[PDB]
């Protein structure tokens, strides 16, 4: 039987929050990271100084801890995630280093990508797979659980495949991408203010009720 | 331009001030409710002078996220969860074009791979849930498959068909009365006229479905929620 | 996937100072000091480079001599830190510093011994 | 309180009328430019075509989920973030003990091109993983749908089988129990050891524990919000050998202490 | 110069003397890679009282996992060549 | 050194400042002023080199921030000893110069000091990639250790410039012999965390945070002093030499 | 319509006090 709840919230004028605490796991974001305003954060999150989320992605460390380095951008409609274990036996936290990016609309699930990789959109990364530096994937790729992408290499298909070893100037564009994502990202971050000022519409919302 | 961004900006120090004051003003009187945590998401966003330009009868999704220079025309409809990001170039959306839900329509964030391309969406256009657009060309009466990712320099010719799940690579021309599939995106076989039918007729249901929502969204905020909330304990 | 984190997994035993076996984890490219902190064998906030100008023997195991021949012999820097880090300043000939030790696949079944910490945080 | 509380009163409304003065004159120097913030409008329960959804008292929803139209959610559910329920045209169940996770997609059809239409029908215990998209299909008990995968009209995967993540599955296309599909078009892979059942259930009876901790935290109210922020800070760091020397021993107050089944061990 | 690990070629010996001293076993049968239940004619419980002798022989102790590990020589060699209490 | 290292790292940074204020002020009062005369001079010239040797060496040992700090006081004091040893009035000057200079500077390094220690700085390879992670903090911290090394128009050459005065003035050539060469070993161990900071591609990085308002403020105010003292250093020329007089008269 | 934090409005009469003090201070010097 459903049985409802007659004290069901069904709006909520403040919205979702961004930071969802848990007990003492509290997300943690650099004071020069970029976090879209409808981005949630929860638990075991650490977002380090120039790093960006974009809108819609979601990175939930309530299984685990969930790192994203310095100047690695997590783009739109991403979810990260993690486990308690992985299969490979190794630490089971979603690691995300220095100057990656992570192509819009990606599913992390307790993997690590070494500094300066790229990471196609519409990209799967399950659990205890390891993306080695300088390397690269195509959009759409599939990596399944415990899988490698050796270093200096580019991979792409369901489930992806070796494609092409990269060229040293192809590895030398990596964290240029990264340095222009931040710096695009730093014109979204001039537009907020330290306050918002809803808390005023909240208040004559209240005083319009008595 | 420049001075537009400097006033901008300098705008920017006298809000700042201003709303610092405010707190100032508040925390005499014993009040903390600024320090409450609220949603800053909003559903029609700028960055400077790029902002959108929505038609009156375009239904948008207050939970979807509209950045930038984005052009939705008459009888369009965003869907709950859309991102529509054109902010390095334009997006562009016909008239009478359904974006689903979770879809994301955006342009590519740097120049670093060559000059970024907008994203042109034709009319009558129908894209399916959870698709990602990246700064591709879809011209009228089309169909783009629900999952399917159309990458930077596609074309979608008029009645072309991009089947779920799909991997359109960069470049890719699409004829028309095609049906292209799979990942790399590969032609499968031609489109049939029921299938036509079927893309114009969906257009047109989900202009009225789109209709419907718009009617339940714009419904007055309800009091007893509110309330209910507040005095929680 | 053609290509697993198995493939460069070893396998290796770690005893700690009371003297308890453990199967320990690590990668092959990587250092022994990284498959130690895995588990929280060495505090991997006591060591968080792999550096040997960073290494005050924080990183120090002991090794048999049968696994001591599987690997390069110490270099002059490491001996030094490891002969300044004693409490006697004695070397220890089944001394290594994890630091400075690359785990390969000739090395699967190593076992080490972890001795007690030393004190690292400096106020 | 008192005459000198009337006048700083006073004066805080003074500074306050200054304040929001200023920041108007600083709106006005941006040109108008920039879009004001507004109240939040998005609403997690929904109703459409005077269709309600009936949604159980132990049911997770995320306040960023949008759960509209003919939705049935049983006992012991969980809708996460961004997840979008939109039963509009017709009916969407889920039953009890069902995760539906972060930015998932459930869609129904009025009509499908050839054939039956049906609703969406998802059984109980069964995990739908992230960004999946479900589309007028039914899945059955104790089953899997990976993350990223997408499930087209017509689809039914049945009891203990699964759906590889990223899986592309045709238009009635259906999954036997034992088996896991996966690919673009999805295709069989292998059979399905015993130890995966176990995990399938347990990966179930797990989001159940997770989406407690979840719903508890989202429905604090402001005051609560403060409270906990404040014990937090409270109790981030540590001296205990200044509380040796006092002889007291700070405890982690209990509003911050998860339960034990979300926890690693 | 200092050590953790007695010597593997002095361990076997002493692993070697303490099995053949053990009474219910000819110094005939005694191979350094010999199972105590199955070549040695030893009962469990007379598997048990082996390993103590080793114990007390090396001064250290060893835990059920491990006690069990040992049922042949060469295994109570190898294990206390790499303990380092063993002295 | 070890007492620098082993103490909480406030309680290094107030034991690197006051008291060589208050027993410098006792040594005028008791020996400049008092007459014993050229041996407790000699006594000073000897310890004086003993320090700057010593100090160069060490610190060139050094891998970890706060022995290296340590070290660096130690040859600090030699060059500001030597200004006692000639006896004269341009001697207590510039030992009065000396020691402002060198606490400045000092409360300069200590403020970062302290703000690393929030991450738990300890050795000289943790300020690896500092210049991409903080590229404001490694200029101010590079600045420091440019005028630690004495290198002009920073503040600290005014220290280094009077060294080659008086042992040119008082006709003291090994000593100024002494000085060029602890002065080539203080600039390359400086130099080397400029190098550390600047041109070194680490494995892994540690990210630092960002520091208190009261260390920010500080910071700003001691950087300015260092780069931009010898444009107006008239006050603090006055004010010695007033000291130096004021001690007889 | 009125503060009610006393020790909270004491402080706000110390800050004026001291803010007045000092225009005065430099007025009158
Ligand atoms: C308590 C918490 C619960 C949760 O939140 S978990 C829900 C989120 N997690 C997930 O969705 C991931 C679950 N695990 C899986 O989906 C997984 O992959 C899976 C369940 C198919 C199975 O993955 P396996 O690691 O077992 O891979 P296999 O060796 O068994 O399969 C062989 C074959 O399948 C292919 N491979 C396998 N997996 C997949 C896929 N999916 N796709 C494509 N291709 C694959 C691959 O080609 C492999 O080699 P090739 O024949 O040379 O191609
Ligand atoms: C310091 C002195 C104080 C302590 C001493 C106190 C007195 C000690 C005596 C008390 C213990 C008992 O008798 S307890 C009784 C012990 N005997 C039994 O368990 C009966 C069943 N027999 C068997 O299991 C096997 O014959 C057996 C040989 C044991 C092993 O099996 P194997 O055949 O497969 O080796
Ligand atoms: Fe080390
Ligand atoms: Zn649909």
């Amino acid at each position: 039987q459903v049985t409802p709840s007659p004290d069901r919230v069904k709006w909520d004028y403040r919205g979702q929050r961004q930071i969802i605490p848990l007990g003492q796991w509290l997300p943690k974001v650099a004071v020069d990271a970029y976090v879209a305003p409808n981005v949630v954060l929860a638990g075991q999150v650490t977002v380090w100084d120039g790093s960006s989320v974009w809108n819609g992605a979601v990175l939930r460390g309530d299984l685990n801890k969930i790192t994203v380095g310095f100047c690695s951008n997590v783009q739109e409609r991403c979810v990260v995630h993690a486990a308690w274990s992985s299969p490979t036996g190794l630490p089971a936290q979603t690691l995300i280093d220095r100057y990656v990016t992570v192509g819009a609309y990606s599913l992390l699930r307790s993997c690590t990508i070494e500094p300066e990789c790229i990471i196609g959109q519409h990209s799967i990364l399950m659990e205890g797979s390891l993306v080695e530096t300088r390397s690269i994937l195509e959009a759409g790729s599939v990596l399944p659980p415990g899988r490698r992408i050796p270093s200096g290499e580019l991979w792409g298909g369901n489930p992806a495949r070796f494609i092409r070893t990269l060229t040293n100037e192809e590895t030398l564009e990596i964290p240029k991408l990264a340095v222009a994502i931040n710096h695009l990202s730093g014109d979204y971050f001039s537009e907020f203010l330290p306050y918002s000022t809803i808390y005023l519409e909240v208040e004559k919302f209240k005083k319009s009720l008595g | 331009g420049t001075l537009g961004r400097a006033f901008y900006s300098v705008g920017f120090w006298i809000r700042e001030t201003g709303q610092a004051l405010d707190r100032l003003g508040c925390r005499l009187q014993g009040k903390n409710y600024f320090r409450e945590q609220l949603s800053r998401h909003r559903t029609l966003m700028n960055v400077f002078d790029k902002a959108p330009i929505v038609d009156k009868e375009a239904f948008v999704a207050p939970s979807a996220s509209v950045i930038g220079d984005v052009h939705i025309g008459r009888g369009s409809s965003i869907w709950y969860g859309c991102v529509l990001r054109g902010d390095v170039n334009t997006v562009s959306v016909g008239s009478g074009t359904n974006i689903q839900d979770n879809s994301l329509v955006h342009v590519a964030k740097s120049n670093l791979s060559g000059k970024v391309h907008p994203t042109i969406i034709g009319d009558n256009v129908t894209i399916g849930h959870s698709a990602v657009l990246h700064g591709c060309t879809v011209e009228d009466e089309t169909f783009i498959g629900m999952g399917a990712t159309l990458l930077d320099g596609v074309v979608v010719e008029k009645h072309g068909m991009v089947a779920a799940g799909a991997l359109v690579r960069q470049n890719t021309r699409i004829p028309s009365g095609e049906v292209w599939g799979g990942n790399p995106a590969r032609f499968l076989r031609k489109l049939t006229d029921e299938e036509i039918a079927f893309i114009s007729q969906s257009a047109t249901n989900y202009s009225n479905l789109a209709q419907a929502h718009a009617a339940e969204n714009a419904k007055p905020l309800n009091v007893i929620e509110f309330e209910k909330v507040l005095r929680k304990k | 996937g053609s290509k697993k984190v198995s493939d460069r997994i070893v396998k290796l035993s770690a005893i700690d100072p009371d003297g308890y076996k453990q199967d320990i984890i690590g990668l092959s490219g990587q250092t022994l000091l990284r498959a130690l902190t895995h588990t929280g064998l060495i505090d991997p906030a006591s060591h968080r480079l792999d550096d040997i100008e960073a290494c005050s023997a924080e990183c120090e195991v002991q090794i048999a001599e049968e696994w001591l021949e599987k690997l390069p012999p110490r270099t002059y820097d490491e001996e030094y830190v490891l002969k300044r880090s004693s409490r006697s300043r004695i070397l220890n000939k089944h001394s290594r510093l994890g630091c400075q030790v690359v785990l390969t696949q000739e090395l699967q079944g190593m076992v080490v011994a972890v001795p007690e910490a030393k004190p690292w945080d400096i106020p | 309180m008192g005459t000198l509380g009337r006048a700083i009163y006073t004066v805080g409304n003074w500074i306050r009328g200054t304040g929001q003065a200023l920041d108007r004159v600083g709106s006005l120097l941006q040109g108008s430019h920039r879009i004001e913030e507004h109240l939040s409008r998005h609403r997690t329960l929904m109703n459409v075509f005077d269709k309600s959804p009936l949604v159980d008292k132990d049911v997770f929803v995320a306040p960023s989920a949008s759960v509209i139209g003919d939705v049935q959610i049983g006992k012991g559910s969980s809708i996460w973030y961004g997840c979008v329920l939109r039963g509009d045209v017709n009916n969407i169940s889920v039953g009890s003990g069902t995760n539906i996770q972060d930015n998932t997609l459930v869609h129904v059809a009025k009509t499908n091109i050839s054939g039956k239409v049906l609703p969406t029908l998802i059984g109980d215990n069964v995990t739908v993983g992230h960004s999946a998209v479900i589309h007028g299909c039914t899945v059955e008990d104790d089953a899997f749908v990976g993350m990223g995968a997408t499930l087209l009209d017509g689809v039914v995967v049945e009891k203990h089988a699964m759906v590889a993540a990223g899986s592309l599955v045709k238009q009635n296309t259906r999954i036997p129990s034992g088996e896991v599909w996966g690919g673009n078009p999805a295709k069989f892979m292998r059979k399905l050891t015993d130890e995966e059942i176990v995990y399938i259930s347990q990966s179930a009876k797990n989001y159940i524990n997770l989406a407690q901790i979840h719903a508890s935290e989202n429905s604090k109210s402001f005051e609560q919000i403060e409270v906990e922020r404040a014990l937090r800070k409270k109790y981030a760091r540590k001296d205990e050998d200044y509380d040796s020397m006092l002889g007291i021993t700070r405890e982690t107050p209990p509003e911050l202490i998860l339960p034990d089944n979300v926890l690693p061990g | 110069v200092r050590g953790s690990f007695l010597d593997k070629s002095e361990v076997t010996d002493r692993v070697l003397s303490v099995v053949k001293n053990f009474q219910k076993v000819d110094p005939s049968k005694v191979t350094p890679k010999a199972n105590f239940q199955n070549d040695l004619g030893l009962d469990s419980l007379d598997s048990v009282e082996v390993v103590m002798a080793l114990e007390e022989e090396f001064g250290f102790e060893i835990p059920d996992n491990e006690a069990d590990k040992i049922q042949s020589i060469d295994l109570a060699v190898d294990f206390i060549a790499s303990h380092p209490q063993a002295k | 050194p070890d007492i620098y290292e082993g103490s909480p790292t406030p309680v290094t940074a107030f034991l690197s400042i006051a008291p060589k204020i208050s027993i410098f002020a006792n040594i005028l009062r008791v020996f400049i002023y008092g007459s014993y005369g050229a041996t407790l001079q000699q006594i000073f010239f000897f310890c004086s080199i003993a320090s700057m040797i010593l100090g160069a060496l060490a610190a060139m040992a050094q891998t970890k921030v706060k022995r290296l700090l340590a070290y660096s006081s130690i040859g600090h004091v030699g060059y500001i000893c030597i200004g006692f040893s000639c006896g004269t009035i341009e001697g207590i000057q510039s030992l009065l110069i000396g020691i402002f200079i060198y606490a400045l500077m000092t409360m300069d390094a200590f403020a970062i000091v302290l703000a690393l220690r929030q991450t738990r700085v300890k050795y000289i390879a943790d300020l690896g990639a500092l210049a991409k992670t903080n590229p404001i903090l490694a200029i101010t911290f590079s600045i420091t250790m440019f005028s630690y090394a004495g290198i002009p128009p920073l503040a600290g050459f005014c220290s280094k410039f009077y060294l080659f005065f008086a042992a040119l003035g008082c006709g003291a050539y090994f000593l100024a012999l002494v000085g060029v060469v602890t002065s080539v070993i203080g600039c390359f161990y400086y130099i080397r965390l400029v190098k550390r900071m600047f041109f070194d591609t680490p494995r892994t990085w540690i990210l630092y945070e960002p520091m208190d308002r009261n260390k920010s403020l500080l910071l700003a105010m001691t950087s300015f002093f260092i780069t931009l003292f010898l444009l107006y250093p008239s006050p603090l020329f006055s004010v010695t030499h007033q000291m130096a007089l004021s001690l007889y008269l | 319509k009125v503060s009610e934090d006393k020790n909270r409005n004491y402080a706000v009469v110390a800050g004026v006090v001291a803010i007045v003090g000092s225009i005065g201070w430099y007025l009158k010097a």
